[PDB]
């Protein structure tokens, strides 16, 4: 019947069923564990709790990514989370229903092999799939030729295709995403006073950028007014009544992402990675490449990354041609809708993983088969 | 075609009469207890002064310990796995949580006979008990949904049969599609101080709603 | 056609919804009905028991419903 | 929709771009119906394998502009129309449905090609084969020479011809009843 689509990433998971419009399940990709005695009886005999109700229990919690940087690297909390979105999130059994992952590029092979046998062997699927997150986000878009930004919580990548044809030589995995952007956030704010040094607080410096982090258009004479005047200043309210004030880290932050030296890495900013992309490819499809240049993933959502990428694209590329820029308003969900649609395709219905393949293959039919 | 399908009154009407022998039906008449209990504080329902109060709770609890009895007997079938620990912890807590309604309901009703009204004039004395219920409620609807995971996993096991596994006589709805880009409002400039989203709690009225029947 | 559309499950749900709304109705109705009888009889105590008990946690739904869109 | 970005067509806001896509999506799958039954009557050869590489392309691009519109239509009610204010939103949809248009017209050239070619074959009975219902027109005579105009000596920087990209109005005008 229908097929489950679950996109799991770093900092979030999204499930649901393929042919509709939205998911069905979206929690935070942390398990967390009790930190301390427990003397009333009866209440301590819970030792672990996962998604959602471990957020609303941080105080009492040690709270821990399974997935870093795109990799896997707890497998034994990675199949609490798979349990608990087929089970106590979209209330189905895995018995009859394919479904269809992601995995970003330029990925482990050991990755997408360990997560193809549990699929068959523990949650027993007919049938499934990997795919690639970026080449996901232009089945969304509604376009067959562009260049795709994807940014999300531990790994940005690009992934240039023209009609359909992907060029492998030209995609570039750079690994600093929104969990870098939030620990050097942390080390900013002690200038001001303010330290976050618990796991459960790094999840309050996380709301704190959400709310009130933007990228400038121009940094050098952002900064010559941020000292100037008081008018950058906004204040957030901590869960306990404490009022915090920000002034030039609402900038600073974000612009790690076009000066990575800020953090201590030697690679370029985001801006000339794509320029660097797009020069790789052949001279005759860089036309249409400097446009539908497309984006992806929540750490994309900042107040003027669009118009500030653009302004740095066109000073590289030369001034004849135009540079556009595609942003749409639900690009946080781009990944999935993009699984959605190929899960559900009609022609798609028969280059699934099924078992018996599996039996007479094991894990390694999958790189024959889903690139 | 209007006819035809009230066969799903007669279908989801019938669920009512089976005395506490289902676990969903008495899960729902602890939530109708525990509504009628909060809404006595603001003093608009049928409970009218603090005997109420007692009665409802000496009731609750009395459902409460035969919902841990079911869960126990339920349990107890299934083989060990992730879904029966969580099962365990849940009646674990439904027992704590019933034993203090039980004594405090008790202890409050000595001191109302006791000091006269005055001493528990004040609506401050039934905060306890309606505190103890909510969190009793919480309990049995976690309890709820576990055993239903629970019997669904392992309703091919032997042992299984002669039981009115929650799994058989009940089925889940889908839940309700999240929305795809978060509400835009004024508040930026109505208010200057950004504060973090509040998060929202399952009212346990509605994670029973989500239960139908065949 | 060729492929299952959002468009149809969306329609589907609707209906759904709808008929859950008309339901709960023709059971208010059916209740008015039972209640307002002057005569009773044996088999009628049991259907009228459980139909009050079906519309009062049906209300009590809607009124927790009701609320969630207020702030 | 191509005329709704100039805004002078029928439709005046995101809305109505909306309800022509599930239209010309919906157009599709009969299309796929119609090209199909012909490719199964027609054996083995060079023109029925063009005509099913055509076919899948068609599943593909009817399906993305059912659920693209579906999400556009989603995001219009929650944010309002001020999300969509600006026409950025509606080129998504645009863009499939000219990819769509490239892929119908060359499938209806290659069904043509295989009904004339294999008219008398078994297998093309009781069908309405474009052989017996249209005729191609002559393709029209080249330019013998490319008349030099006196624009080229004002730049000063000489480029690559623009290649012609054919219209699919024109593409369609050739063909001609019996
Ligand atoms: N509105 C926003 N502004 C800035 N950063 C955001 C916003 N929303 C999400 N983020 C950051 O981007 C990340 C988005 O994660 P998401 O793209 O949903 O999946 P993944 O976990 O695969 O990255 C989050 O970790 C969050 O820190
Ligand atoms: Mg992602």
């Amino acid at each position: 019947t229908t097929a489950l689509v679950c996109d799991n990433g770093s900092g979030l998971v999204k499930a649901g069923f393929a042919g509709d419009d939205a998911p069905r399940a979206v929690f935070p990709s942390i398990v967390g564990r009790p930190r301390h005695q427990g003397v009333m009886v009866g209440m301590g005999q819970k030792d672990s709790y996962v998604g959602d109700e471990a957020q609303s229990k941080r105080g009492i919690l040690t709270l821990k990514y399974p997935i870093e940087h795109g990799i896997i690297t707890n497998w034994d909390d990675m199949e609490k989370i798979w349990h608990h979105t087929f089970y106590n999130e979209l209330r189905v059994a895995p018995e009859e229903h394919p479904t269809l992952l992601t995995e970003a590029p330029l990925n482990p092979k050991a990755n997408r092999e360990k997560m193809t046998q549990i699929m068959f062997e523990t949650f027993n699927v007919p049938a499934m799939y990997v795919a690639i997150q970026a080449v996901l986000s232009l089945y969304a878009s509604g376009r067959t030729t562009g260049i795709v930004l994807d940014s999300g919580d531990g790994v940005t990548h690009n992934v240039p295709i023209y009609e359909g044809y992907a060029l492998p030589h030209a995609i570039m995995r750079l690994d600093l995403a929104g969990r870098d952007l939030t620990d050097y956030l942390m080390k900013i704010l002690t200038e001001r006073g303010y330290s976050f040094v618990t796991t459960a607080e790094r999840e309050i410096v996380r709301d704190i950028k959400e709310k009130l982090c933007y990228v400038a258009l121009d940094f050098e004479n952002e900064m010559a007014t941020a000292a100037s005047s008081s008018s950058l200043e906004k204040s957030y309210e901590l869960p306990d009544g404490q009022v915090i004030t920000i002034g030039n880290e609402r900038f600073r932050c974000p612009e790690t992402l076009f000066q990575p030296s800020f953090i201590g890495m030697e690679s370029a900013g985001i801006h000339e990675t794509t320029y660097n992309s797009i020069m790789k490819c052949d001279i005759d499809i860089r036309k249409d490449l400097y446009a539908n240049n497309v984006m992806s993933g929540g750490t994309t959502m900042y107040p003027g990354i669009a118009d500030r990428m653009q302004k740095e694209i066109t000073a590289l590329a030369p001034s004849t041609m135009k540079i556009k820029i595609i942003a749409p308003p639900e690009r946080k969900y781009s990944v999935w809708i993009g699984g959605s649609i190929l899960a559900s395709l009609s022609t798609f219905q028969q280059m699934w993983i099924t078992k018996q393949e599996y039996d007479e293959a094991g894990p390694s039919i999958v790189h024959r088969k889903c690139f | 075609s209007f006819q035809e399908e009230k066969s799903k009154l007669d279908a989801e009407v019938s669920k009512w009469d089976d005395s506490g022998n289902d676990i969903i039906v008495l899960a729902k008449q602890m939530c109708m207890i525990m509504m009628e209990m909060t809404d006595f504080t603001r003093g608009k329902g049928p409970l009218k002064n603090t005997s109420d109060v007692i009665s409802a709770a000496k009731k609750i609890a009395e459902a409460g310990s035969r919902m841990d009895k079911l869960g126990r007997t339920i349990a107890d079938h299934c083989p060990d796995s992730a879904c029966k620990q969580d099962l365990l912890a849940y009646l674990q807590r439904i027992a704590l949580y019933c034993h203090q309604l039980n004594i405090c309901s008790k202890v409050k009703a000595e001191v109302q006979n006791l000091g006269g009204e005055l001493v528990v004039s004040g609506v401050d004395s039934a905060m306890s008990l309606i505190q103890a219920a909510k969190n009793l409620m919480n309990a049995v609807v976690q309890t709820v949904k576990a055993s239903y995971v629970a019997s669904t996993k392992y309703q091919k096991s032997q042992g299984m049969a002669s039981l009115n596994l929650p799994a058989v006589s009940w089925k889940m709805k889908a839940p309700e599609k999240k929305p795809l880009v978060k509400r835009e409002k004024q508040d930026e400039t109505q208010t200057k101080i950004k504060r973090a989203s509040q998060k929202k709690h399952v009212n346990p009225v509605q994670a029973l709603s989500e239960f139908k029947a065949m | 056609s060729l492929s299952p559309d959002p468009w149809k499950r969306d329609a589907r749900e609707k209906l759904e919804k709808q008929q859950q709304m008309h339901i709960v109705d023709m059971l208010s109705k059916e209740i008015h009905e039972l209640q307002n009888k002057v005569d009773r009889t044996a088999e009628e105590s049991d259907r009228l028991r459980k139909l009050m008990l079906e519309w009062q946690f049906q209300k009590r739904l809607q009124e927790s419903k009701q609320k969630d869109e207020d702030d």
